[PDB]
């Protein structure tokens, strides 16, 4: 897909 | 110098080269707007020679931490700076130490 992703604060799920 | 519009740490739509250039010391941080993701925020803060970019808003527009929430993104940067606590996200305790400086972008 993906990617670069950043993230996050938060979470987690999924 | 007023709200996200010119906050002392919110730089605005930054790039991957400029944002990383602002991290001169391990501890400086700043928030920006995800260019590829319109309507998203990010936090480029160095923890120890390893810049960490975390999205301040989750996929469902909701800023929070391992177990907390932020009524506003400005409340998030002021919450961690109030106790020098990290932000955490997916295995990275982004710790804040010194806000960079912009007050001009964000429009």
């Amino acid at each position: 897909g993906h990617d670069g992703l950043y993230q996050g604060l938060s979470t987690a799920t999924k | 110098a007023e709200q996200l519009r010119g906050e002392p740490w919110f730089h605005g739509k930054l790039s991957r080269r400029e944002a990383e250039a602002l991290l001169q010391l391990n501890g400086d941080f700043l928030v920006r707007e995800s260019t590829t993701t319109p309507g998203q925020y990010v936090l480029t803060g160095s923890q120890s020679g390893q810049p960490k970019h975390l999205l301040l808003v989750d996929p469902e527009g909701v800023v929070r931490t391992k177990d907390h929430r932020f009524e506003s993104v400005s409340h998030l940067i002021s919450y961690h700076m109030d106790n020098h606590l990290p932000i955490i996200s997916a295995g990275s305790e982004l710790c804040l130490q010194q806000p960079v400086e912009r007050k001009l972008l964000e429009h």
